[PDB]
């Protein structure tokens, strides 16, 4: 596992989003922590993806690697 | 002002084309490429280059996309406003 | 927005993911309730396209739109 | 017990090897594939027929995969062991 500390988080949430939760603790048969957890490792991996991704499109227009909006259009039959 | 494509953005468009042919055709696969389109090109007006929200990277704003579920990131850099991706993103 | 009312949610999460989240608002400008509201929301969203997705399987399972395992090896090639 | 595999999860497979092929070529999604099925084989022994956790849906346990980010949802009914869907999904 982790050989971190942890810090206790908390967050208001609409009552919706906390009974679909408790559901899914009841479905998975693990408790709501375990799946705050999960929610928010996911959220932050998929934000260093968005990252990642942004950094790939910084690399070409630094290099130079633009095209036209025009461009853009007619190829995908705009203008 | 100029508004410009990555290499890499315009190849994202020819992925999210081939990604929804095979889910609901290629005349709608067009027209959803086609929409994406559109709504990057305000982006060139001035009084537009502040929209969106501040991404994760600095110096870039990211412009939620209306109907599909994509993100552009862009940046102003001198005379030029540069669409550096279209990336799939998650939306509640 | 929404008109319900909302409870707070409270987990431990190692400090890393913490520190992760409060950089990810430093640069969002949003607050750590936020982008937990969005982990979470997301995270049930996904939770419920496995569900969509397991149900379009038992409507295959309980029509008899049934394959043999070793079908599936020879038409991929291991058997 | 038979294995049986949904035409559903038969047409997951498919849908996987095209994700693979324009990523990493034909030769790598094949074995990628070849992966994914050989680790649902076991499935077929009693012993491995508890594996897997409980998923959202009743009476339905999820192998999560090794090595790719995929699960596959199943079920015991009578004298089959039914795979229901190869499932892309996110994993920590």
């Amino acid at each position: 596992g982790s050989h971190m500390m942890s810090t206790v988080v908390s967050f208001r949430a609409d009552d919706a989003l906390v009974a679909a939760l408790d559901e899914l603790a009841r479905a998975t048969h693990r408790d709501r922590p375990y799946h705050l957890r999960q929610a928010l490792a996911q959220y932050l991996e998929r934000q260093q993806w968005q990252v990642a991704a942004i950094d790939e499109g910084l690399a070409d227009a630094n290099a130079g690697r633009l095209l036209e909006h025009i461009e853009i259009e007619k190829r995908w039959g705009l203008q | 002002m100029s508004l410009k494509w990555t290499r890499k953005a315009a190849a994202d468009l020819d992925a999210i084309y081939d990604h929804y042919v095979v889910l609901i055709g290629p005349e709608k696969a067009l027209k959803a490429v086609q929409d994406i389109v559109e709504q990057v090109k305000p982006l060139q007006q001035v009084a537009n280059q502040g929209a969106g929200r501040p991404s994760e990277v600095p110096g870039v704003r990211t412009l939620t996309l209306e109907r599909w579920p994509f993100s552009a990131p862009f940046r102003v850099k001198g005379k030029e406003i540069q669409i550096l991706r279209i990336d799939r993103v998650e939306i509640t």
